[PDB]
RNA sequence: CUCGCACACGCUUACAUCAGUAACUAAUAAUAUACUGAUAAUUAACAACCAAUAAACCAAAACAACACUAAAACGUUUAUUAAUUACAUUGUUAACCCAACACAGGAGUGCACCAAGGAAAGAUUAAAAGAAGUAAAAGGAACUCGGCAAACACAAACCCCGCCU
RNA sequence: ACGAGCUACCCAUGAGCAGUUUAAAAGAACCAACUCAUCUAUGUGGCAAAAUAGUGAGAAGACUUGUAGGUAGAGGUGAAAA
RNA sequence: ACCAAAGCUAGCUCAACAUACUAAACAAAUACAAAAAUACACCAAAAUAAAAUAAAACAUUCACCUAACAUUAAAGUAUAGGAGAUAGAAAUUUUUAUCCUGACGCUAUAGAGAUAGUACCGUAAGGGAAAGAUGAAAGAAUAAAAUAAAAGUAAAAAAAAGCAAA
C-alpha cells in the first residue's frame, strides 16, 4: 500500500504516513514551496553507505558514512558528522537520554569520496565496455564500486531458516510448466476428472 | 401593495 | 437473547384463542393435529445437513401448540399469573 | 433538502425499492410465489486436494528471483506448436488446411470453455 | 467470485463452476452474546448464503446448518478537514450455525505473557527508581547539585 | 502594472502627530483627526 | 477444520512473526497450471488467517503482528492471478485474435463523449429488447455546441499547465545559476 | 506583498528610532 | 397559516421529478446534463 | 498601512546581459540596409498589433476580424459584448462631443 | 402534570459499550440521546420483487334478512401452456421527519387513557410598571363607537341584507 | 430552461367520523376525534418571516385526509378574491 | 501587555509556435428510482431570432449580436435611409520561407470563482465562498530571534463651562 501526498508538501525526514510528521504537517496545511534542483536519476551519483567527505559546516573537512537520502528535497545524511542534541525521554518530572541527532546535507555540501587516496573527488558518469554503468572519478580517474547496504527489513539472505509456511529453494525454483494450448479451467477439469456433456446455448452480446 | 423584506440568512461557513 | 433462535418482536393484537370464543360451550379440548409443511420435511432436512433436526422440530410444534392451547384453556377457565392454575 | 452526494442504496427508499447489492441471481420465481433456485446458476468451488502439497504461501528469503519475462503469443507458440510444424514439415506431411490436429481450434462455438465469449467467470 | 461476468443461464446449459474464487472473509469475535453454534463471519457484499455454504463446505470442510446474512452500514456523519463527509464501507455480516452439533467459541489470540509483564513491572521499577534520584533535593533549595564545592 | 501605496504609514503619521495631545478618538482615529487638524490649524 | 482461520496456537501471543518474502512473476510463470491451482488456495487461507488476525487485533485494540505478511499475500495473489490472466490472453490471442476477452464497440451517447460500450449478455437479441433499444448511442445536433467548450476547456487547462512548467523551469534556471 | 524598496528603509530608519527612544545607550 | 415547510420529503417524487432517466428522457433535460458536466458538478442529478 | 519589517532581497540586475546589450540592435535595417525590411518585421507579438496602433475599439475590431475565427466561444462571446459596449460608449457618451 | 406503544412516509448511525470533556454542541452547570476517540451493531416467519391466453359470469357495500339512490373498489371455476431443483436478494439501530436552531408550529394509520411518558421552580427578596387568575361591600352598563372583555347570567323579541348547507 | 413535494383544480388508489335525539346516513339537531379560523388579550428581532391562551363555526358530507399522477407563465387553475 | 502586524510561494493573465482538438481511469455495475448481471421491440421531430437600446417620444429603421476570408488602400467613397438617427460596399490594388517568445502583467481583498464548482444555499434549473505563512534541521516544542507600530482594551474611571480647539 502507498500514502497520498498533496503537491504543497514539505519533506522532514520523516515517513509522510507516520505519527511524527501528521503532526509535524496536520491534513490542512500547505507551506511555502523551497527550491530544490532538479538532478534526474541518470545523474544522482550520491548513495547509501558510502563514505562521503564534508565541504562546509562546524564538522569541515571530516568524513563519514551515508545513512539516508531523500530525493524530494535532494538531502543527504551521514551518521554523526552534523549535529544538534535533542532530548528524547521527556515525562513530567523527568528527563534524561539526551542524545545527538544528525541534520541532513545538500549535495552541494557533500561529495563522494574515493577509497584509494581518501581525498575528495568529482564523480561523472560513464559507460564501460562490459554494459555496466559505473561512476568514475575525474580527479584521479578510477572507478567506484556500488555502496552496498543492508534493506529497511532487517534480514540478510546469508543467515534465514524456513518457517513452516515458507518454500524450500528447489521447490520455489522447481519447473513444471507445460506450455500446451489449453486453459487453466480446461486443465484443472481433466487433472480431477470433472465431465461436462452438455453445452451453452446461444448468447447475444449487445 | 403588501410590500415585505425576506430576511436572508448568513453564510453557514462563518 | 431470544434474538438469536432467531425471534423477531412484533406488535399487533395480542389475543387468547382456544379455537372458538368464550360463550363456546365446549370450553376444553381433547386432541390436536398438526400436519408439517413442506420446509421442514425430511429429505428438506437431511439436504440443509440438519440430521438431529428431525425430532427437534416435532419437539418444538408439539411443545409450542399444546402449552398456547392448554393455556387457552386455562384462561378461559379463568385462571391467569396470580390466580394460577389449581387443576 | 435530501443529499445529493450519499449512494442511493436500498436503506434510503421506501418498502417497494428493493435494489440488490450486487450479488448475481441464483433462480427465478416459481408457481405458488416462491423462489425456485437454480442449481446450475450456484457456482461450484473446484478446490482441490492439499493434503500432499508441498508448496507455502511464502517463499525462502534466499531463493533468487529471475528477470522480468512476460509470456507472449510467439513464445507461446514457439513452445507448443513451434516443434510439430518444423517436425512435420521435415517429414514432408504438413497439410496447411487442416491444423486443429496442433490445437488451432477455428471455431469456438463447439468446446465448453470458450475463449472469445469468455464462457467462464474465474 | 467478484467482479466476474457469470455466464448468462438458459434452460439445458452447463452448472456453473468457479476454480478460483475472488471471495476473501474474515472470522470475527461477536459483540453479542451469541449461542455456541453460531459463528460470525464478515464476507464481501457479493457474496451470498449459498456461496458462503460452499465456501465453509468445501475450503474448510466446516458442517455448517444454518447462515444467516444482513448488511451493516457504515457511519457517514464524520466530516473531513474540508467539511467533506467521510463514509466507512459498509460491510456483510454472516451468522452461520453449525450443524454437528460442534460448539466453536472464539479464542484469545492476545495471550498476556508473565515474563512479559514482569519485565514491564522491572522496567517501571527502575524508570520510578530513576525519576526519584534524579529528583532535586528539597533541602539544597534549586542549587545545582553537580558541582563539588 | 498595478501601482500601490506603500508610504500610506507616514502620511497617516504626518497628520496624526498634530493631533496627539487631543481628547477623545481625534487623537486616534484618521478620519476624526484630519477634520480637528484642520479646525485647529 | 474452523481453526484454518487462526494462526498456530504457539505464535498467537508473540509479538513479531517472522515470514518469507513474497512470491514473484518468474516464479509462479516456472508452475504448472495445476500448482497455481492449489497455490492460489493455499494463499486464500492465509490472506483469511490474516484478515481475521487484523480484525481482532482492531477489537481488541492492540498492533497486529508483522503486519507485512498481509501484504506478501496480497502481491502473492496478485501475481498468481497476473500470470493467469497473461496465459488466458495469450491462448486466446493465438486462437481468436481478440485482444479484449469481452465484446465491446467504440459508441458515442448522448453526451457526446466517445466511450467503450461493454456488451451485456442477452437471451433475445437486440432489436426485441426492450431494456436496450430505448438507449441511444448517437449525439444531437444540440451536442456539438457543448463538445466545442469541452475542447476548449481542456485546451486551456493544458495551455495554463504548459505555461506554469515553463514558469517553473526559468525560475529554477535563475534560482540556481550552475551554467 | 507590495512591492519596493524605498518603504523598507523608511521603516527601519523608524524602527532605529523607536529602539533608540525605548532603549537609550549610554 | 404558518410557511417555510414547503418541502415534504418523498424518494418516489424526488427521483420521478430531478432523476437521471426524468433528465435524459427529454431533449432539454440532456441539455441540464450537459451544463452541468460542463461547469463540472459533483451531481450532475437527484 | 502596516509596512514591512524585513529588507527585501536586494535585486542583482545587471545592464550587460544579452537582452539589455542587443536591445534594438537592427531598429535601423532598413535605413543601413538597402530597403528590403521595414522595422515592422521586427515586432514579435499578437498577429493584429503587428505595426499597429489604435484604441481600445479598434483593437478589438481588428482582432475579432482577424483572429476571430479561432477564437473560443466564451472569448469571442467576450469580444464581441467588449465591441458592443465600447461602441455605444464612444459613439453615445462623453462630455466633448 | 399526563399525547404513550407500534407501523407507513422521512433523516441516514445522530443508536449501543468503554473512555475523555481545558476548549468545541446543549443558548448555563452537573454529565451526555445531542460533543470527541476506539470498538461493536439491525440475523425472517413481518414487508418489497412474487403468470399469461380464451370462456361461464347484469343482480352493491351499510351485522345484510332486504331495500334506497348518487347505482357503487374488493372473485372463483373451466381449457392450453406456467424452467422444478434444500438454503436467493433487499428493509430490520435511534431519543429521528418538515420549519436556518436540541424551535410553545406542521405531520397519515391501529391500539389503550396508563400497566406507559415526563418536571411548571438555578438560588434569594417579595419595589414600580406589564401578562394570567381568584375574590370583593352598595349600586348593576351609569364605562364605551359598541355589553368589547368579564360574569352566580348563558333567555325572549323588532328590523336591514342574503332563501337555506 | 426549471418548478403542481406548498397551493388552485382534476385523475387513480386507500382511510376516518365515537356517543345522544330521530320511521332517517335528512347537504336535520347537541357534541367529541377531526377540519376551519369569529372575537379578544399576549406576542411584534416573538415559541412562531402569522404563534399561544380563552372563546368560536362545521362535524354522514358540496366532508376531512395519506400515496402517487396531470394541467407551466403570451400560460395553468379559479363556488372571480384579479 | 493582549488583540494583533510582515514575509514569498502556491498559482493565475495575455500572446507565439504546435502536434492538428471531447486528458488519465475505464476489473465489474452504470439512461429500473444511474452505477441493480439475465426476455419477443417499436424508434424518432423539424417551422426566421426577439427585446432591452438609439432616433432625446415612438410606430418604418437601430452597427457587433455565437453564419469565415485575412492585411495595405479605394473609403467612410458610390449607394441605402420616418433621405432622420444611422447603415455602407464593390470594381481595382499591397502583403517573402523558419529560429530569434516572452512579459515597463498580479503576488493570497491582486491574478482564474477556485486549496473548489468543493462546503453551503435552493424541490429544481441555478448561485457560490473564505480559508497558507518559523526554521538548513521540529528524527532542534526544559523551542530560538525580529514589530510590540491600526481601530478595541489594560497599564491609568471622573471634579463647574459647553463642535472640545486655538
Ligand atoms: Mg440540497
Ligand atoms: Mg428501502
Ligand atoms: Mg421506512
Ligand atoms: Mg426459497
Ligand atoms: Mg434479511
Ligand atoms: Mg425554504
Ligand atoms: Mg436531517
Ligand atoms: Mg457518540
Ligand atoms: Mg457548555
Ligand atoms: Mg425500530
Ligand atoms: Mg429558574
Ligand atoms: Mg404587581
Ligand atoms: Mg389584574
Ligand atoms: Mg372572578
Ligand atoms: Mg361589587
Ligand atoms: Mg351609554
Ligand atoms: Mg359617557
Ligand atoms: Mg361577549
Ligand atoms: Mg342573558
Ligand atoms: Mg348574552
Ligand atoms: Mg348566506
Ligand atoms: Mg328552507
Ligand atoms: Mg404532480
Ligand atoms: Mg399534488
Ligand atoms: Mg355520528
Ligand atoms: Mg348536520
Ligand atoms: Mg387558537
Ligand atoms: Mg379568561
Ligand atoms: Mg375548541
Ligand atoms: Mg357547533
Ligand atoms: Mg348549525
Ligand atoms: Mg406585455
Ligand atoms: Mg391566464
Ligand atoms: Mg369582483
Ligand atoms: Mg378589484
Ligand atoms: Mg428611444
Ligand atoms: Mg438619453
Ligand atoms: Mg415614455
Ligand atoms: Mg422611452
Ligand atoms: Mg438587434
Ligand atoms: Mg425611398
Ligand atoms: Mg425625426
Ligand atoms: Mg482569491
Ligand atoms: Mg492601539
Ligand atoms: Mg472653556
Amino acid at each position: 500500500s502507498k500514502v497520498t501526498l498533496p503537491p504543497n508538501y514539505r519533506y522532514g525526514m520523516s515517513r509522510p504516513g507516520s505519527l511524527s510528521d501528521k503532526r509535524k504537517n496536520p491534513p490542512g496545511t500547505r507551506r511555502r514551496r523551497v527550491p530544490v534542483e532538479p538532478i534526474s536519476d541518470e545523474d544522482w551519483h550520491l548513495f547509501c553507505g558510502d563514505k562521503v567527505e564534508i565541504l562546509e559546516g562546524k564538522d569541515a573537512g571530516k568524513q563519514g558514512k551515508v545513512v539516508q537520502v531523500i530525493r524530494q528535497r535532494n538531502w543527504v545524511v551521514v551518521e554523526g558528522l552534523n549535529t544538534h542534541y535533542r532530548y528524547v525521554g521527556k515525562t513530567v518530572d523527568y528527563r534524561g537520554t539526551m542524545i545527538p541527532s544528525e541534520a541532513p546535507l545538500l549535495h552541494n555540501q557533500v561529495k563522494l569520496v574515493d577509497p584509494t587516496d581518501r581525498k575528495p573527488t568529482d564523480v561523472e558518469w560513464r559507460f564501460t565496455e562490459a554494459g555496466e554503468r559505473v561512476r568514475v572519478s575525474t580527479r584521479s580517474g578510477r572507478i567506484i564500486p556500488k555502496p552496498e547496504f543492508p534493506r529497511a527489513d532487517g534480514i540478510v539472505p546469508e543467515t534465514w531458516i524456513d518457517g513452516p509456511k515458507d518454500t524450500s529453494v528447489e521447490d520455489a525454483l522447481e519447473k513444471t510448466y507445460v506450455p500446451r494450448l489449453k486453459t487453466l479451467e480446461e486443465e484443472v477439469m481433466e487433472a480431477m476428472g470433472i465431465q461436462e456433456t452438455r453445452r451453452h446455448k446461444k448468447v447475444y452480446w449487445y | 401593495k403588501k410590500r415585505f423584506t425576506p430576511p436572508t440568512y448568513q453564510p453557514k461557513y462563518k | 437473547k431470544p434474538d438469536k433462535l432467531p425471534l423477531f418482536k412484533r406488535q399487533y393484537e395480542n389475543t387468547i384463542f382456544i379455537g372458538s370464543k368464550t360463550a363456546d360451550p365446549l370450553c376444553y379440548g381433547h386432541t390436536q393435529f398438526h400436519l408439517l409443511p413442506d420446509k421442514l420435511k425430511r429429505e428438506k432436512l437431511l439436504k440443509q445437513n440438519c440430521a438431529d433436526q428431525i425430532e427437534v422440530v416435532f419437539r418444538a410444534n408439539a411443545i409450542a401448540s399444546l402449552f398456547a392451547w392448554t393455556g387457552a384453556q386455562a384462561m378461559y377457565q379463568g385462571f391467569w399469573s396470580e390466580a394460577d392454575v389449581t387443576r | 433538502g435530501a443529499d445529493r452526494m450519499s449512494k442511493w442504496t436500498s436503506k434510503r427508499g421506501p418498502r417497494t425499492f428493493c435494489k440488490g447489492r450486487g450479488a448475481k441471481g441464483t433462480g427465478f420465481h416459481g408457481r405458488d410465489g416462491k423462489f425456485v433456485q437454480i442449481k446450475e446458476m450456484i457456482p461450484e468451488l473446484v478446490v482441490p486436494e492439499l493434503a500432499g502439497f508441498k508448496l507455502k504461501p511464502y517463499v525462502n528469503y534466499r531463493a533468487p528471483e529471475g528477470t522480468d519475462t512476460p509470456l507472449t503469443a510467439k513464445q507461446l507458440f514457439l513452445e507448443t506448436a513451434a516443434p510439430a510444424i518444423e517436425k512435420d514439415f521435415k517429414a514432408g506431411t504438413f497439410d496447411p488446411e487442416h491444423l486443429e490436429k496442433y490445437g488451432f481450434e477455428p471455431t469456438q462455438e463447439g468446446k465448453l470453455f470458450q475463449l472469445y465469449p469468455k464462457n467462464f467467470p474465474r | 467470485a467478484r467482479n466476474v461476468l457469470y455466464p448468462l443461464y438458459q434452460l439445458g446449459n452447463p452448472q456453473l463452476r468457479v476454480f478460483r474464487t475472488n471471495f476473501f472473509i474474515q472470522l470475527v469475535r461477536p459483540g453479542t452474546a451469541q449461542p455456541e453454534d453460531t459463528v460470525q463471519f464478515r464476507i464481501p457484499m457479493e457474496m451470498t448464503r449459498v456461496d458462503l455454504r460452499n465456501y465453509l463446505e468445501r475450503i474448510y470442510n466446516v458442517p455448517v446448518a444454518a447462515v444467516r446474512t444482513r448488511v451493516q452500514y457504515g457511519s457517514n456523519r464524520r466530516r473531513d478537514h474540508r467539511n467533506i463527509r467521510i463514509k466507512k464501507p459498509d460491510y456483510k455480516v454472516a451468522y452461520v450455525q453449525l450443524a454437528l452439533g460442534q460448539t466453536f467459541t472464539f479464542p484469545d489470540l492476545f495471550p498476556e505473557r508473565k515474563g512479559a509483564s514482569v519485565d514491564v513491572d522491572v522496567r517501571d521499577q527502575v524508570l520510578e527508581d530513576q525519576r526519584q534520584k534524579h529528583s532535586p533535593d528539597p533541602r539544597r533549595g534549586g542549587v545545582p547539585g553537580w558541582f563539588g564545592l | 502594472l498595478r501601482s500601490r501605496v506603500t508610504d500610506r504609514y507616514w502620511r497617516v503619521q504626518e497628520v496624526l502627530k498634530h493631533a496627539r495631545h487631543f481628547r477623545g478618538r481625534k487623537n486616534r482615529c484618521y478620519r476624526l483627526a484630519v477634520r480637528a487638524v484642520t479646525r485647529a490649524f | 477444520g474452523l481453526e484454518e482461520f487462526f494462526d498456530d496456537p504457539k505464535n498467537w501471543g508473540e509479538e513479531k512473526v517472522k515470514s518469507g518474502a513474497s512470491w514473484t512473476c518468474q516464479q509462479l510463470r516456472n508452475k504448472s497450471n495445476e500448482d497455481l491451482h492449489k497455490l492460489w488456495y493455499v494463499l486464500l487461507k492465509e490472506r483469511n488467517m490474516l484478515l481475521t488476525l487484523e480484525q481482532e487485533a482492531k477489537r481488541q485494540r492492540l498492533p497486529m503482528p508483522s503486519p507485512e505478511r498481509l501484504e506478501k499475500v496480497v502481491d502473492s495473489m496478485d501475481a498468481l492471478d497476473k500470470v493467469v490472466q497473461e496465459r488466458e490472453d495469450a491462448l486466446r490471442l493465438l486462437q481468436t485474435g481478440q485482444e479484449k476477452a469481452r465484446p465491446g464497440a467504440w459508441r458515442r451517447d448522448i453526451f457526446g463523449r466517445i466511450i467503450w460500450h461493454k456488451f451485456k449478455q442477452w437471451p433475445i437479441p437486440w432489436y426485441l429488447n426492450k431494456k436496450y433499444n430505448r438507449k441511444r448511442f448517437f449525439a444531437m445536433p444540440y451536442v456539438e455546441r457543448f463538445v466545442r467548450m469541452r475542447i476548449e476547456k481542456q485546451a486551456r487547462i493544458k495551455a495554463r499547465k504548459r505555461s506554469l512548467e515553463r514558469k517553473k523551469e526559468k525560475f529554477l534556471q535563475e534560482k540556481f545559476p550552475h551554467l | 506583498a507590495k512591492k519596493g524598496f524605498r518603504a523598507a528603509y523608511r521603516f527601519q530608519k523608524e524602527l532605529e528610532r523607536w529602539r533608540l527612544l525605548r532603549c537609550p545607550p549610554p | 397559516k404558518a410557511r417555510g415547510n414547503e418541502y415534504q420529503p418523498s424518494n418516489i417524487k424526488r427521483k420521478h421529478k430531478h432523476g437521471w432517466v426524468r433528465r435524459l428522457r427529454t431533449p432539454t433535460g440532456v441539455q441540464v446534463i450537459l451544463r452541468r458536466m460542463h461547469k463540472g458538478r459533483k451531481s450532475l442529478s437527484h | 498601512f502596516h509596512v514591512r519589517v524585513t529588507l527585501p532581497p536586494r535585486k542583482v540586475v545587471d545592464r550587460w546581459n544579452e537582452k539589455r546589450a542587443m536591445f534594438g540592435v537592427y531598429d535601423n535595417i532598413g535605413i543601413l540596409g538597402n530597403f528590403e525590411k521595414h522595422p515592422k518585421e521586427l515586432i514579435k507579438g499578437p498577429i493584429w498589433l503587428r505595426g499597429w496602433k489604435g484604441n481600445e475599439l479598434q483593437r478589438c475590431i481588428r482582432k475579432k476580424r482577424m483572429v476571430g475565427n479561432r477564437m473560443f466561444i466564451d472569448d469571442l462571446h467576450n469580444l464581441n459584448k467588449r465591441i458592443s459596449y465600447l461602441y455605444k460608449h464612444f459613439n453615445r457618451h462623453g462630455k466633448y462631443r
